């Protein structure tokens, strides 16, 4: 076992044994990033291959080449959490050596000088959290995987829609990494064309022409020979019996003094056999024969010197008497058949406009540049740039492999430009497949489905930086002089800099990671997307690559996908998935040898899986593991079916190997239709963490590996006893064992306090060890937001009763008691972060001075002489956070404020009060404040009091660490002495700092003494560094915008309970909002008189079908009650010895469950605590197939006193007579999502509007009006309601006089409107007319 | 002119000076009171499309 186990356990239903555990599941994230940035001996891909590529850059033909010798990344400029705190990026500098070389003129190419530039900065570059994320500004970000079409070569059909024919069609497409897509396609009349890009369709052969082949050599390459013999008189024919097949005798076959065939009489395998056997090599032909056959070569007469029959022409009894009479023997023609071996290339040829590789070339060249005169060295160069370009093109590993394998190839390994035999290899399969031979492959197969992810695209933008200075080191070497420049002044900053800080900053793929909970992380960065560059779009694609294809099992989850604009074009990883090496999607299986059943792992990617026959999860094997039934459930090719006992070479690794980690918390998800359960999984995402994590009731098993290898945790990373427990910090005492011999050490962990998140929740972790505990390697020290004793804690469990309450319940909403409310248990914190910009006007400088026109003493009193909120006062709703003032000169007033500023002595402030107030309606706590000062700005009084108070405080903090460190590895050197040179007692007596100066006996012993004073000195000279840093960095100006002169940053602690309105659910996908809170009173109780806590609504449950909703309902009931058992034992505190027998039963539960379970447990001090940590309920865990049976919970139902039913009589907390019937009570699980009322309500009298049109806009974040859509005045227009319609767009929106003239007449008491005309209207009438339209008003 | 001035050595000092010359670090190089560079940086830029 181990040990934060022996706090708790879950009870873990089910048979099938773990065969394999499950991995880290930040997996990819971290994997991937960790290939891009790395130093990488060759050519594999990183920032290395990236400078490989386009490097070297020589001047064109100037002999003066820029080379790169090797890069580095310096430690990053802030932390990851100070870079948090600041707002800047989380990056590393980007240095490396480049060599500039010039040679003498007059090779041999040696250099006059070569100036070898040290390390040249180009641009800063992100960096990887141990999270796998990215902190663009202050904030956490993910790069989500992307999954596209692989590079290669696609066979398509596209029958049936094309031409209405039915003749179909066949596509061959070779998609690269990088550079232009090329097309080859039939039409109808079975011409081959080809097209680059999506260009301008072009007879395919014109390509081969422009790779210099002439029609001799094409009508060679794509059709065999019939040679013909005019020897003695009269042709005849070489004939091979093949041939002959799918054809009918046009002519007497006959030869050797035997007629074989006869006319009219198709040749089938008989006559092929007779003339096979027989071996005939040659027969006599009419001379009619040829009249069709098509001439191969070409033809000239020895004497005349004239062409007889150009290649690739139809023969006549005309012709053939040309060419036989000037002494010709042989003639090739090409072998042609419409059924096994088709003419199509023949006749492309008939269709090419061009002759020769010049003309073909100019044809090109009008095609993808069409319109400006072609040239020679211009559609050469277009040409070889395209597909033959080093730097243009490329298929990378990836693309040569799938290649070369889907034309059944030899080598997997190749370079990334076509070759003359590819393209041609290409066209010959497309021909091929024409022909019936060969299929078609399909885009939904995830063996042509690649994923990529972080890394790759990086390194593609930083790639796109590399060629955009490269242009320009081209450019500057163009002109350049010999040893005044340096490989400095070509190589800019920025090109590099804004070309990542572009794709980490604005990509559909990188986004503000989703932390309101660790699943959401979690589930976060294991996702892929079909979207982003490289992928299609939403409009782009249909339905077929949305759908679940058969290859997504095991790799990606079937039922965790949104549902939405963007269906499947999404999905999910699955658990046990894995990158391929290549980059396609391979999952665990089982290899079986024999007919035994291995245990032995194997890793099979998409097309790996194909033809194998793979058994199932859920399968009967015993003892060695056999088959029991000898017709075992698998599937093979596609598809799924009964298979004979030993048929099969593989197995299911796990039973939730099919679905994701999101899916895999979905306890009874056996039991749930795949709708309302892909709804859960999606929820579950959306759960707001709690006040008090509680735990999950019922459970699967995974609670554990998600908290866990989320960051939410903090984990031990090495084993041993806590020095030292705090809500701040935790220090732990290494083992001897782990630790290594120099410096000693003790491992301190810093806790992570309240701070704001992404979602603007709370994220705090808390200490869950206690002071000098014992830990083992690997164990969770402290807990995050929603997490339980290293188990992930989404919500809280709690009383359910299903039961209509005089409506109050009616649709999907929930009623829940005031028990829950009270207790604060769904009670949630947000953090918001407010800012104040100082900004700089030409009128003048704004001023964050508490100096403000026209405010009270109260709201002058929550704010310091700087004008700054204190720490930790409370504020509401338009309570000044921050006072602010800009300068407005010449108030300019009319007579009546002339006359009342006269009378009543009031000058008007030149000032006007820009104020940062607490947005109205929100309410909480101020726990932080930041000043961020231009640099060069004074700094104020506040400034300087946060500026001090930080210091003394990092002083302390760094101190405090240097203290515990340095006591702990003088103890470990006191540890070393009393061996081998032993004075106990005499030894502590002396100064500390002496004990340095002492020696010891020769051995290794001496040895470990100089170390540990060796390192002492490090971390006694690396505390100056990481004081005098850390100073600086509180002192020096942080860079701002344009214009402003300091920032004030506010962070509020607001707490909201729970209120009607708010959205909560279950994982089964079941939603509500709560409708009333109801008094503990009224509610429902059983005959203990004990109170339900919230009461739903059994007719949700038969429609949608999740009856998963129930049994966890009926479980949880039991496992409560295996809690209420203990917790009387407890409370009457039984002994060591019931306690015991009463969990052992517990642990069990009837027949064959792997559980393994207690008596090795110590019998006082850690069973009583187990049973502690159980008298709240005992926690179980449904794993997602092999989760918990009826008579297993029946069982348990038992063991708890509680009935069978899971129904028990209830009372209403009114009448508090009995209901009739049963009603089913129990525990069920149920999260917060976190689209709490408090956001979501919104309301507007008269706001701002927009300059443009005049039109309703919230400027203050008062909300804008809302949207009268077309449909919505479709429903006024059928009512009739004419004046509400008017006013609806007139005098209430688009009107400017109407607005105002109206809002008189409403606080005059009087109810009308003058409507008027809208401005978008006349904005229309000035537009149409601003053209050569002239459009007016008319009449009266 | 006097932008692109400017604009000149703010490059000689990009990745010399680590990140780059600090904004009131360039007229310094020029010959100018030093504060232009705040107001010739503002109203330079030209306005971003509306229909962005």
């Amino acid at each position: 076992y181990s040990y934060t186990e022996k706090k708790r356990i879950r009870k873990d239903f089910g048979k099938r044994p773990q065969v394999l555990d499950v991995p880290y599941l930040l997996s990819i994230q971290l994997d991937s990033f960790q290939k891009f940035i790395e130093q990488d001996p060759e050519g594999q891909y990183g920032l290395e291959a990236a400078f490989r590529s386009v490097f070297p850059i020589q001047s064109y033909s100037g002999n003066s080449e820029l080379q790169y010798v090797s890069y580095r990344l310096g430690e990053p400029v802030f932390d990851v959490q100070e870079c948090q705190i600041r707002g800047v990026t989380y990056s590393a500098p980007l240095r490396v050596k480049l060599r500039l070389v010039i040679y003498e003129r007059e090779a041999p190419e040696g250099t006059v000088k070569d100036i070898k530039e040290q390390e040249v900065y180009m641009g800063e570059i992100p960096l990887m959290t141990d999270n796998g994320t990215f902190v663009i500004n202050g904030t956490e970000r993910v790069i989500v995987s992307q999954l596209h079409r692989s590079p290669g070569v696609f066979f398509d059909s596209d029958k049936g829609k094309t031409h209405s024919s039915g003749k179909v069609l066949y596509n061959a497409r070779i998609i690269p990494y990088r550079g232009s897509w090329l097309d080859f396609e039939f039409d109808p009349k079975d011409n081959l064309f080809v097209r680059i890009d999506r260009r301008r369709k072009l007879p395919a052969t014109i390509i081969l022409r422009a790779l210099n082949y002439t029609t001799e050599q094409i009508l060679d390459l794509f059709f065999e020979k019939v040679i013909f013999e005019i020897r003695d008189n009269k042709l005849q024919m070489e004939l091979v019996p093949e041939r002959l097949r799918g054809e009918t005798a046009s002519f007497d076959i006959e030869a050797n003094g035997k007629v074989y065939v006869e006319k009219g009489r198709r040749i089938t395998a008989r006559h092929i056999r007779q003339l096979e056997k027989d071996d005939v090599k040659l027969i006599e032909v009419p001379v009619e024969y040829i009249a069709g056959k098509v001439v191969a070569k070409d033809y000239i007469d020895e004497s005349t010197g004239e062409l007889i029959c150009a290649a690739n022409m139809e023969l006549s009894l005309d012709l053939l008497a040309k060419l036989s009479q000037s002494g010709h023997k042989r003639i090739e023609t090409l072998f042609t058949n419409d059924l096994d071996h088709g003419p199509y290339i023949s006749e492309t040829l008939r269709v090419d406009p061009t002759n020769d590789r010049l003309s073909a070339l100019v044809e090109i060249y009008r095609m993808m540049r069409p319109g400006e005169p072609p040239t020679r060295e211009a559609a050469e160069s277009l040409f070889e740039n395209l597909f033959f370009s080093e730097d243009r093109y490329d298929l990378s590993a990836v693309g040569r492999m799938k290649f070369n394998r889907s034309l059944l190839r030899e080598e997997i390994e190749g370079s990334g430009i076509l070759s003359k035999d590819d393209i041609i290899d290409v066209m010959k399969k497309l021909i091929d497949i024409r022909n019936g031979k060969g299929e078609v492959d399909d885009i939904d197969h995830l063996g042509n489905r690649r994923i990529r992810s972080v890394g790759e695209m990086a390194e593609n933008q930083f790639r796109v930086g590399l060629v955009r200075v490269e242009r320009a080191v081209k450019e500057r070497l163009s002109l350049g002089d010999l040893d005044t420049l340096m490989p400095q002044d070509m190589i800019n900053a920025k090109p590099i800099s804004a070309a990542v800080k572009e794709f980490f900053g604005s990509s559909q793929l990188s986004q503000f990671m989703d932390q309101n909970n660790p699943l959401s992380e979690i589930t976060h960065k294991r996702r892929i997307s079909a979207l982003g560059p490289g992928g299609l779009t939403r409009e782009r694609a249909g339905f077929e690559v949305r759908d679940v294809h058969p290859t997504h099992y095991g790799r990606v989850c079937p039922i965790e996908t949104p549902e939405g604009p963007n269906i499947g074009l999404i999905n999910s990883l699955s658990v046990y998935a894995q990158t391929n090496e290549y980059g396609f999607l391979e999952t665990p299986y089982r290899k079986v040898t024999d007919g035994v059943v291995t245990d032995e792992i194997h890793y099979l990617s998409a097309i790996e899986e194909g033809n194998y026959v793979i058994a199932q999860a859920n399968s009967n094997l015993d003892e060695e593991g056999h088959f029991v039934e000898d017709l075992v459930t698998c599937r093979s090719k596609g598809e799924s079916s009964l298979f004979s006992r030993d048929q099969v070479d593989y197995m299911d690794v796990s039973t939730q190997q099919v679905v994701s980690v999101g899916a895999s918390l979905i306890p009874f998800l056996e039991h749930d239709d795949a709708n309302r359960a892909l709804m859960g999984a999606n929820m579950q995402r959306q759960a707001v963490p709690t006040l008090r994590a509680d735990k999950p009731l019922v459970g699967t098993g995974m609670e554990r590996a998600v908290a866990v290898d989320s960051g939410v945790t903090a984990v031990a990373k090495r084993g041993g006893v806590v020095q030292y427990v705090d809500a701040s910090r935790i220090v732990i005492k290494v083992n001897e064992d782990e630790m290594y011999p120099g410096e000693a050490g003790i491992d301190i962990y810093n806790l992570t306090k309240y701070t704001r998140s992404n979602q603007n929740t709370c994220i705090n972790q808390m200490p869950c060890v206690s002071l000098g505990e014992p830990v083992e390697r690997g164990d969770v020290l402290a807990d995050g937001p929603s997490t339980d004793l290293g188990e992930l804690a989404l919500g809280q469990n709690m009383r359910v009763a299903f039961m209509p309450w005089n409506g109050y319940n009616f649709e999907d909403s929930i009623l829940v008691s005031e028990r829950v409310v009270q207790e604060d248990r769904f009670t949630t914190i947000h953090i918001q972060e407010l800012a104040c910009v100082s900004r700089d006007t030409k009128l003048g400088p704004e001023e964050i001075t508490a100096d403000i026109p026209n405010v009270g003493e109260a709201a002058l009193s929550k704010l310091d002489e700087s004008g700054i909120v204190y720490i930790g006062a409370e504020v509401t709703g338009g309570d000044i956070l921050v006072g602010k003032v800009t300068p407005k000169g010449e108030t300019q007033l009319t007579p009546e404020e002339k006359l009342l500023r006269a009378i009543f002595g009031e000058k008007a402030s030149d000032v006007k009060d820009s104020s940062l107030r607490v947005p109205n309606g929100v309410s909480g706590t101020v726990i932080d404040v930041q000043v961020f000062t231009r640099d060069g700005v004074e700094k104020d009084k506040r400034a300087l009091e946060i500026e001090e108070m930080q210091l003394k405080q990092a002083k302390k903090d760094l101190s405090e660490e240097l203290q515990i460190l340095e006591a702990g590895l003088f103890s470990r050197i006191r540890a070393v002495l009393v061996a081998g040179g032993v004075e106990a007692e005499k030894l502590d007596k002396l100064p500390r700092d002496r004990w340095l100066e002492l020696g010891l006996t020769d051995e290794e012993k001496q040895n470990q003494l100089e170390q540990l004073a060796e390192q002492y000195d490090e971390l006694k000279h690396e505390f100056e560094k990481k004081l005098e840093a850390k100073r600086r960095k509180i002192t020096q100006g942080d860079d701002l915008a344009p214009g402003v002169l300091k920032i004030v940053k506010v962070y509020l602690a607001v707490k909201r309970r729970i209120q009607p309105g708010d959205k909560m659910a279950g994982r089964h996908g079941n939603k509500g909002v709560i409708s009333k809170i109801n008094p503990i009173e009224d509610m429902p109780y059983d005959e203990n008189g004990t109170p339900v806590d919230i009461v739903l609504n059994p007719l949700g449950v038969p429609s949608r079908m999740n009856i998963g909703q129930i049994l966890e309902t009926h479980l949880g009931m039991a496992a409560k009650g295996i809690g209420d058992k203990i917790n009387a034992m407890l409370k009457q505190q039984q002994e060591v010895a019931k306690l015991r027998e009463f969990i052992q039963r517990a642990y069990d539960l009837g027949a064959d469950v792997r559980q393994k379970v207690d008596l090795s447990t110590f019998s006082d001090e850690e069973v009583m605590r187990l049973a502690e940590n159980l008298r709240k309920g005992m926690p179980i865990a449904t794993p997602v197939f092999d989760g918990a049976k009826e008579a297993e919970i029946k069982e348990l139902l038992k063991l708890g006193d509680l009935p069978t039913s899971g129904q028990i009589r209830l009372y209403d907390g009114r009448t508090g007579e009995q209901f009739e019937r049963p009603v089913t009570v129990g525990y069920m699980y149920m999260l917060k999502l976190n689209h709490l009322v408090d956001d979501k309500m919104h309301a507007r009298s008269t706001g701002s509007y927009s300059l443009v049109t005049q039109q309703p806009l919230g400027g203050k974040a008062q909300f804008g009006g809302q949207r009268f859509g077309e449909m919505e005045v479709w429903a006024l227009e059928a009512y009739g309601a004419a004046y509400t319609l008017q006013e609806m767009l007139t005098v209430k929106s688009d009107d400017v006089n109407g607005r105002t003239k109206m809002y008189k007449n409403i606080v005059d008491g009087n109810h009308q409107m003058e409507p008027g005309m809208p401005e978008s209207f006349n904005v229309l009438l000035k537009e149409i007319r601003s053209l050569g339209i002239n459009i007016e008003l008319e009449d009266e | 002119e006097t932008i692109n001035k400017l604009n000149r050595i703010s490059r000689q000092m990009l990745q010399e000076m680590g990140r780059e010359p600090t904004p009131e670090e360039l007229a310094e190089r020029m010959l100018m009171p030093e504060d232009k560079i705040r107001k010739v940086l503002k109203i330079a830029k030209e306005p971003i499309s509306m229909e962005t």
